[PDB]
């Protein structure tokens, strides 16, 4: 339950880190 | 948090529909020492709704109008029955208009209800002790928290009742195309949509020419069953 | 052959998006396949009730916004829908119709939330990721849409009070708008529009001197540098530019940031008479 939110949250942080720069 | 009110509990015709639903906590300390201040609660809640109902309704309808129009035209482009299209459009238009009215009024209502109660309490005590001002602030905050959902439902339902004719106006030409085609003895089919579906869409998800499958209408039926801010009309 | 049997699972899931009793599983599976299926977005848009179901997943969490009660399960579910909507917003075959239906307008309430919980932060980031996907296309209609739907005031609120990542994504959005010629002319059209943007950028420079952020500083500088291309904005910047950008306040943080040093140097030269 709370593990999947954290897993999805870390992936969005990775996604937004590439989007803002690249 | 669960909604308290069903769609048919709140009479929108007048502001007097609020009065039978005003929650007035009996343990509020300001009313323990000054019971005569209970009377100005109704007018403050009515006043806060009166100043926000028109601007929120116009904005909430404006935001949901174009979205519902474009998606309904797209979904029912190969359906010659304007009856189904009109019913589905209202189910979605009311649902999205109620949602946008909820987002728009919840915060300004808490502010307006609190402010109107503070001024009504102050005009009844005139010169008030700082101890009495703590009572009026706690009461205004408590009453706003306890009646924000009611005032929000009043504005929502007002916006929903007005979205009916507004959605009909936006879909006027779409209704006439299907009515004029029926009188010429033929089904209506958007030529652009018919070409695209027939040429580009896979069979399993293609729009069907012979109306729409009733089991695929579950989306629009859910729009009418589960409205944001109100109790669902039925289960499932 | 073998890949055709997988496409039938895609079709069945899209059809299962309509019924609420099968939507949650279909949302989950389709979000996973949105990177491997290039034509998923036109299939999502042109199928019956699919977009309507995604809008339904969004509006159904509005009661959870105020009072803030959004749970982890609700945030995961609605972000699967926002993921598929992002797929539609990116595809060139559905981007125009996505904007014509004014679909981003129903993500704006999420950008207005201030709750610091992870369900609300994951919601704001996902919503911001949808808007980010739009501006990454560098399309003129994306700029015209955002200029007219009042998303700039939403970004400035996030740029002033959001998390470190939220501030950076919101600043990146405002940057992409400013980079486009129409966006620069729109913000510099009246002093009321420009002054409200310059004040927010000014406050962010003070915040960055206390809590430093390399990527946030980079795009705050890019916004300032782009504003200096406009004559009316250039005159006002000469009296309102934060001194921390003209002295050596950010000298140590920018030591290894070549591009930001170049942008910051070009900025100070642009303001010189
Ligand atoms: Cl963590
Ligand atoms: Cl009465």
């Amino acid at each position: 339950d709370d593990q999947q939110l954290d897993h999805n949250f870390k992936q969005m942080e990775e996604h937004l880190a590439l989007m803002v720069e690249g | 948090p669960q909604p308290q009110y069903s769609y048919h509990d709140i009479n929108v015709y007048s502001l007097a529909g609020l009065a039978p639903h005003i929650t007035l906590n009996p343990t509020i300390p300001l009313f323990q020492a000054h019971p005569q201040l209970k009377q100005c609660v109704r007018q403050a809640i009515e006043r806060a709704v009166q100043e926000l109902v028109h601007p929120v309704v116009d904005r909430s309808i404006k935001i949901a109008m174009t979205t519902c129009e474009q998606i309904v035209r797209k979904d029912f482009a190969l359906d010659s029955e304007e009856s189904r299209m009109r019913i589905a459009a209202h189910h979605m238009m009311r649902n999205l208009t109620a949602g946008m009215a909820m987002i728009t009024c919840r915060e300004p209502l808490l502010m307006s209800i609190s402010t109107n109660l503070k001024n009504s309490f102050a005009s009844a005590l005139r010169t008030a002790s700082p101890q009495q001002r703590e009572m009026m602030d706690q009461a205004a905050a408590q009453l706003a928290q306890d009646n924000c959902e009611l005032a929000c439902c009043f504005i929502q339902k007002t916006a929903v009742e007005k979205a009916g004719p507004e959605m009909d106006k936006r879909l006027a030409t779409e209704f006439e195309l299907r009515k004029h085609a029926r009188q010429e003895g033929r089904r209506y089919c958007d030529p652009v949509v018919l070409t695209y579906q027939a040429e580009r869409m896979p069979e399993q998800i293609r729009l069907k020419v012979g109306g729409v499958d009733p089991k695929q209408l579950a989306v629009y039926e859910e729009f009418a069953r589960n409205v944001p801010g109100f109790l669902p009309t039925n289960d499932l | 052959g073998p890949h055709m049997l997988e496409r039938e699972k895609i079709y069945q899931w899209i059809n299962e998006l309509s019924s609420p009793e099968t939507r949650e599983n279909a949302l989950l599976e389709l979000s996973k396949k949105r990177e491997s299926v290039p034509d998923l977005a036109p299939m999502l848009w042109h199928s019956f009730g699919t977009i309507a179901a995604l809008l339904q997943e969004i509006v159904n969490i509005y009661p959870s916004i105020n009072p803030p009660t959004l749970t982890a399960h609700q945030s995961n579910r609605v972000c699967n829908a926002l993921a598929l909507l992002q797929c539609v917003a990116s595809h060139p075959e559905t981007r125009s119709a996505f904007l014509a239906a004014h679909i981003p307008l129903f993500l704006y309430p999420f950008l207005h939330t201030v709750s610091k919980t992870r369900p609300f932060e994951y919601l704001r980031l996902t919503s911001l990721g949808v808007i980010g996907a739009l501006v990454k296309t560098d399309e003129q209609e994306v700029i015209n849409f955002l200029l007219t739907t009042e998303i700039i005031p939403l970004c400035l609120r996030i740029m002033e009070s959001g998390s470190e990542l939220s501030k950076t994504v919101a600043t990146f959005i405002l940057q992409k708008i400013l980079l486009d010629d129409t966006g620069l002319a729109y913000i510099c059209q009246t002093y009321e529009r420009f002054s409200h943007v310059a004040m927010i950028l000014g406050k962010m420079v003070l915040q960055l001197s206390k809590e430093p952020s390399a990527r946030l500083l980079k795009h705050v500088v890019r916004c300032y540098l782009r504003l200096s291309d406009n004559p009316r904005a250039r005159e006002a910047l000469r009296q309102c530019l934060p001194d921390q950008l003209k002295d050596t306040t950010f000298a140590q943080v920018l030591k290894d940031d070549t591009t930001t040093k170049r942008w910051l140097a070009q900025l100070v030269k642009n303001l010189q008479e």
